[PDB]
């Protein structure tokens, strides 16, 4: 549990470092989830909002007896939440391809920087 | 009696090969990658309008 | 003896119909790789995983 | 553990084969006939050596056994017994 | 580490043809790599200029 | 359809089976024959109790084994015994004299190259194997567990019809074949024969075990092994496998006791004693000696060839004696590769080498592990200081 | 004719098999 908490904080701090100056970002929920944000220029001051979760669960009930962790993400454009099934599968695939570290940095690249990215 | 044993041995030999496993794993990877590309293109367009779902 | 002939024929036909699927899968995989995710619609994200 | 037990059952069965070749023996009957010979052996030998002690002679011998058997057996069986003992010992000494 | 001479010859032939087969695929992969790399470079240059 | 049943009678030579029967003691004969009459009866007239008292009175009179064997072969079952009894006698022979039989190992593998831990319920296996084999040959199969090991053993025998003969209609026998299965391991043990019948058999086991995913058998060794105990020790699911030779004490695991064990008798306080080694090579150079240092020299040889000072199993007999091993060293000198191939033969190679070490013909400190006995029963090539089993 | 399976024929099969191995190896050579 101690080492996994340390790793959790490490992943968050690395993401914060990779995003801090280009997009200010707010760790919240007693260090469990963080928020990032950029203003889309397609529309006049169109905002895009993303927040991520890394929850650690202590054992006791239903497979093993060890502490284990979970990742999930959420996205909004203009306050409008995007359907969570496809977003979760995106999180799943990109994390599996690039791990949590580079995978989540790249999730933020996708979600907070599409306008650059169209081609 | 010889021929039956020979053909049975060939039948057993075929399905345990490395290539038979590798091709299926590769096909699964292709399917995953194409689905991921579809989803990424769809969502980035949705972020940028001009989406035409 | 003729019963054994029949058994031999059965094993041979099932062997052949199982054999063809390997070539089917190989060609299908090659074609799908070369067309579906090599054309220019690839999301530049997956460029790293693809290389 | 269990030590090997003395028995005459093989000889009893063999003499029954000589008498009635087609006949078998029950286990209880075989124990009975195994006890027969030991009982007779004792009640002959004790009387014979007691008679030897009456003679005040050291050796228990053929005459003592002959006298003991002819004392203790009923007479009709005793005649056969002494005749068979005498002919058996004679056949032996003729070796 | 084969021992018998016949096994040695068979393994040598198999190894030879396997090397020959591997070379062609190794050659083929590079063209796809070139395509992907130039596509990524062009995409990034378009990103920079736009 | 063609599956046989226990009441059928095969044909064979009577004298050979008589000689086979003579190996067994009297008591097992009594038990086997009582069971046979109980299940099948016999030509003899009388109740089993009558049979019981006849057999009894025969044995307390001290009759010889020949009488009982002749009775069995000529009055009780004069025309010949059933296939079941023929299998049973061989079962008892194997159990009584295990060292007379030879085995080979075989490893079960699945598609991805992983070991396939075979787990077997006997009923499904036996019915499936019988149905698979009956379509090609007439087969009787008998299955049993070893009295003192966690192994299931199977005996397979094949029959065919008829040199010339009229309408007697028997089926002539053939040399049997054997297979064994440990409870939870990827390994299979089977007899040493390469006739097409054995190939058909082994192929049938490989076909029938699967039931959910394909399975194939890959041999791991080319030289047979005797004494099913030994091959079980070497390759069965156990602690000794991959801890052989100098590494046996971990398989024993008695050196260490559980942590909550008492303090004062924990061996750490008490310790032990050992001998100091010497490294400048004085061996080839050359009673002027005293007991204690010689004692610990012998202990050094003991552990180098046995792994424990007390010498966990004479002082030379090893855990599993090895009859043959072939090694092949490959070393690089001045960019030139050099081959040395050693071949040993005997009843216990490493015990003999240990004896030579005791007689001081070989230097202990320069005996490598592969020569000492680790990788036991595996002939192979050594490169880069790492053993590699021969293909 | 003469029936026999011993020396003078059993070695021929071994020689032929090794020769075929040599031939298949040689077929792959550049020259």
């Amino acid at each position: 549990f101690d080492k996994i908490k340390s790793k959790k904080t490490g992943i968050f701090q690395n993401l914060i470092n990779l995003l801090k100056r280009k997009t200010r970002c707010y760790l919240m929920n007693n260090s469990d989830s963080l928020i990032v944000e950029r203003v889309i220029r397609e529309g006049r001051l169109t905002t895009i909002k993303l927040q991520i979760n890394f929850i650690i669960t202590m054992p006791g009930e239903r497979n093993c007896f060890l502490p284990m962790s979970k990742i999930s993400i959420a996205l909004w454009k203009g306050g409008e939440r995007f359907n969570q099934i496809d977003l979760d599968e995106i999180c799943y695939g990109l994390i599996k391809e690039y791990g949590v570290k580079t995978g989540l940095k790249e999730i933020c690249n996708v979600c907070l920087f599409p306008d650059m990215y169209a081609r | 009696n010889q021929q039956i044993i020979s053909v049975r041995n060939e039948i057993q030999e075929l399905k345990a090969g490395k290539d038979w496993h590798d091709l299926q794993n590769e096909q699964a990877k292709l399917n995953d990658k194409v689905k991921l590309n579809k989803r990424l293109n769809d969502l980035t367009s949705t972020l940028l309008g001009k989406y035409e779902g | 003896n003729e019963r054994l002939e029949a058994i031999l024929s059965r094993e041979q036909n099932l062997l052949e119909e199982t054999r063809k699927l390997c070539m089917n899968l190989k060609t299908n995989n090659k074609k799908r790789l070369t067309e579906k995710l090599i054309q220019k619609d690839l999301h530049p994200v997956l460029n790293k995983a693809m290389e | 553990s269990k030590a090997r037990k003395e028995t005459y059952s093989s000889y009893i069965y063999k003499v029954l084969k000589q008498t009635h070749p087609d006949t078998g023996i029950s286990q209880k009957s075989m124990s009975i006939l195994n006890s027969f010979v030991n009982d007779i052996f004792e009640r002959i030998a004790t009387e014979a050596s007691k008679l030897a002690a009456y003679n005040k002679k050291s050796t228990i011998s053929a005459r003592e056994i002959q006298t003991a058997v002819r004392l203790i057996l009923p007479g009709e069986l005793a005649k056969h017994a002494v005749s068979e003992g005498t002919r058996a010992v004679t056949k032996y000494s003729s070796s | 580490r084969e021992s018998s001479k016949a096994a040695i010859l068979a393994c040598a032939a198999e190894y030879i043809q396997k090397l020959k087969e591997t070379d062609e695929a190794n050659i083929e992969k590079w063209t796809l790599q070139k395509l992907l790399s130039e596509q990524n470079a062009s995409q990034l240059a378009s990103a920079n200029e736009k | 359809e063609l599956r046989l049943e226990d009441n059928y009678v095969p044909t064979s030579d009577t004298l050979v089976v008589f000689k086979q029967l003579m190996k067994l003691p009297v008591t097992v004969l009594y038990d086997l024959t009582l069971s046979w009459f109980a299940k099948f009866g016999g030509s003899f007239d009388g109740d089993i109790y009558l049979l019981t008292e006849t057999l009894d009175l025969l044995i307390e009179k001290g009759v010889r084994r020949n009488v009982i064997v002749n009775r069995i072969l000529y009055v009780y079952w004069p025309d010949g015994l059933n296939v079941f009894q023929l299998a049973e006698i061989d079962c008892h022979l194997m159990i009584s004299k295990p060292e007379k039989f030879k085995w080979l190992p075989s490893k079960a593998l699945r598609g991805d190259g992983k070991p396939y831990v075979v787990k077997l319920q006997p009923a499904k296996f036996i019915e499936n194997l019988q149905t698979d084999l009956a379509k090609i040959y007439h087969c009787h199969v008998y299955m049993f567990k070893h009295p003192s090991l966690p192994v299931l053993i199977t005996r397979i025998q094949l029959f065919d019809s008829n040199l010339d003969k009229f309408q007697g209609k028997p089926l002539i026998s053939r040399r049997p074949y054997y297979v064994a299965f440990p409870l939870n391991s990827p390994i299979i043990f089977h007899s040493v024969d390469k006739d097409i019948y054995a190939r058909l058999v082994l192929q049938s086991i490989s076909r029938t075990i699967s039931e959910r995913e394909t399975i194939i058998f890959k041999p791991v060794q080319k030289i047979p092994v005797k004494s099913i105990h030994n091959i079980m020790t070497l390759l069965g699911p156990s602690r000794f496998a991959e801890s052989m030779g100098p590494w046996e004490c971990y398989a024993s695991a008695n050196f260490e006791r559980s942590p909550l064990h008492d303090y004062k008798k924990h061996q750490g306080l008490t310790g032990k004693k050992v001998m100091v080694r010497e490294f400048d090579d004085s061996f080839l150079n050359d009673g002027k000696e005293e007991p204690e240092i010689r004692r610990l020299r012998l202990e050094k040889n003991m552990i180098k060839f046995k792994g424990s000072a007390n010498g966990v199993m004479s002082r030379y007999s090893s855990l599993v004696p090895i009859e043959k091993v072939g090694f092949t060293l490959k070393n690089e000198i001045n960019s030139r590769i050099i081959t040395i191939k050693l071949k040993f033969n005997g009843n216990d190679i490493f015990g003999g080498l240990h004896e030579l070490c005791d007689k001081n013909l070989i230097n202990i400190d320069k005996v490598p592990g592969w020569l000492a006995g680790e990788n036991g029963s595996f002939s192979g090539t050594i490169m880069n200081g790492d053993f590699q089993r021969e293909q | 004719k003469q029936r026999k399976d011993s020396h003078k024929e059993v070695e021929r099969r071994r020689r032929e098999n090794i020769n075929t191995a040599i031939n298949v190896l040689s077929d792959l050579l550049p020259v």
